[PDB]
């Protein structure tokens, strides 16, 4: 069971933990998070009360270094941080843990929202799409646009995701235009799995990832990521079986998490209606369309 | 952006562009089988394509052959007319090539779009407007090579005659859609208006007759009578 231990708290702020937030009056006692599960990557999130704009947040893992929050006054955030120097954290850790100044991470036993949300999510390859390399943690927030969305300002603060675009030449083989458009198994197997990818688990952890930063940040550039990493799968005749077995899991729990009052901004109605309704693989994502209809009929 | 009425001169500028139908691509006659059923026979087609500057127009005839085996007829039709009209660009010299190439149909945008990806500096644009270009088969010599055909042919016209010497490119089109409109609205009124007299011959090499100017204006006045006349026929006016 790891710990993010805080400096402080000297701004109210809302503090999420994955799926958990949790309010923090102005420089009230708080010193952190403790029993947060280790194997899994985690994001720690921030709203100020002051100004509900800018979600910004951490990618990181505790497997790969000690890491703690301090609020910075002169960029006015609160920042994560390395401690080198492990008997120091250890015990500033013990410290905090025995003045019980730290809110636990408060999972249920036999809840595995959060493992089903991450499954495949690797911090390695967070680190290569948010390009940051002298840190182990990753910096993400509402605001940041998408290297496609840099093409149509600053790449250092870019996401840097795969770039997928069905009226392109990469899309499509010359001489198999109509076919390569209407039917984009080409696209998926041999450009993105087999080329990009390597792997359908890489893919799924890149379609988690931009899920998760649309939830969390609102940052509108991954939301078009992951909707087009769904459309490419429904939009291809020739999946793997497995895939579509994971892909209908995937995004069962995806939509169970949303907010049930974010649906009208997160959800693009064309793709889902598309992929439940029209695509391909209409028939293939069972758990996800009984969730949507009972949840989202109006989108529908 | 799309072309409409505010947009119109652009046409007739000096940026090479084309204006593409695919509205008779695939055309059938439908049809009582033995056993009572339906079925279709298709017929040869052709595709539209026009340089509104110059009168200039590529027929590409569309033999029935192209459609044998195939599903989905009418969705192969706009990718055959994309495939056809790419094809089309990329046999011209570049200072040939169209800038702009304007759909009449937006189900034509995407297909043109994906076989056109070699092409990113033409822009590929759908229209407001309400073009009759479909009645091109009501002009007797188009009719007859594209029904003549027996393999695939591009056939070349130009659809002004020789209008141009007189008149400039807004007004000879002008004079089409008119000429165009009339003929699809009551193709048989339209077109015993160009006979009304017959020593005003259509030479060998013309499709329309050999009007002066002030016999133009008589026929253009025709026209307009036609389609307002259709249009209380039809609306009750
Ligand atoms: C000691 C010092 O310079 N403290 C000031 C900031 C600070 C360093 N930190 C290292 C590990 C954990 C925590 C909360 C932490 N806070």
């Amino acid at each position: 069971m790891n710990t993010v231990p805080f400096t402080s708290a000297p701004i109210e702020v809302t503090i999420g933990i994955d799926q958990y937030s949790f309010n923090v009056k102005e420089n009230q006692p708080f010193h952190g998070i403790k029993d947060i599960p280790i194997g899994h990557v985690h994001v720690i999130h921030f709203q100020h009360a002051d100004n509900s704009s800018m979600r910004y947040g951490y990618w990181f893992d505790c497997r790969m270094g000690n890491f703690y929050i301090q609020y910075d006054p002169k960029d006015g955030l609160y920042k994560m941080m390395e401690e080198r120097d492990g008997a120091k954290f250890e015990n500033i850790v013990h410290n905090f843990k025995e003045r019980q100044m730290m809110v636990s991470y408060p999972k249920i036993d036999e809840d595995d929202t959060w493992y089903n949300l991450t499954e495949f999510v690797q911090m390695d390859k967070i680190r290569k799409i948010v390009r940051k390399d002298e840190n182990q943690f990753s910096y993400v927030d509402s605001s940041m646009t998408t290297v496609q969305e840099n093409e149509l300002s600053d790449p250092a603060h870019s996401l840097n995701y795969t770039v997928i675009n069905f009226k392109s030449r990469e899309a499509i083989r010359p001489g198999h235009e109509m076919e390569d458009f209407l039917d984009k198994s080409y696209y998926l197997n041999t450009v993105m799995l087999q080329g990009i990818f390597k792997n359908s688990s890489n893919y799924f952890g890149e379609l988690q990832f931009a899920f998760l930063n649309a939830m969390f940040f609102g940052n509108y550039g991954s939301s078009l990521q992951w909707h087009a990493m769904i459309e490419l799968i429904c939009s291809s005749a020739t999946v793997p079986k497995h895939m579509l077995d994971k892909l209908d899991e995937i995004l069962y729990y995806q939509i169970k998490t949303l907010p049930e009052q974010y649906s009208d901004i997160l959800l693009n109605e064309r793709v889902w209606n598309i992929c439940l309704y029209s695509s391909f693989q209409k028939n293939s994502l069972h758990n996800t369309e009984k969730i949507m209809e009972n949840k989202y009929p109006e989108l529908l | 952006g799309a072309m409409n009425s505010s947009n119109y001169a652009e046409l007739f500028n000096n940026d090479i562009k084309l204006f593409v139908d695919d509205t008779n691509v695939y055309r059938v006659t439908v049809h009582k089988t033995f056993e009572g059923n339906v079925a279709t026979k298709a017929i040869n087609g052709c595709i539209f394509t026009l340089n509104p500057k110059t009168g200039h127009l590529f027929l590409k005839i569309i033999h029935t052959s192209v459609w044998a085996g195939q599903k989905r007829l009418s969705q192969l039709a706009k990718w055959k007319t994309a495939e056809e009209v790419s094809a089309l660009v990329r046999s011209l010299p570049k200072e040939e090539q169209p800038k702009q190439i304007i759909v009449t149909r937006k189900a034509m945008l995407d297909p043109l779009e994906v076989h056109m990806l070699d092409f990113p500096n033409i822009a590929i644009r759908p229209t407001e407007l309400r073009l009759p270009f479909s009645a091109a088969m009501s002009i007797d010599k188009l009719s007859d090579v594209v029904m003549k055909a027996t393999e695939p042919q591009m056939v070349l016209f130009n659809i002004y005659d020789d209008w141009l010497d007189r008149i400039s490119s807004y007004t000879a089109f002008s004079r089409l859609t008119l000429l165009l409109r009339a003929l699809k609205t009551n193709e048989e009124s339209a077109k015993m208006i160009l006979l009304s007299d017959p020593t005003i011959t259509i030479k060998s090499y013309h499709l329309w007759p050999s009007f002066t100017d002030e016999q133009w204006i008589t026929i253009e006045s025709q026209m307009r009578d036609l389609i307002l006349t259709e249009y209380g026929r039809k609306y009750n006016v």
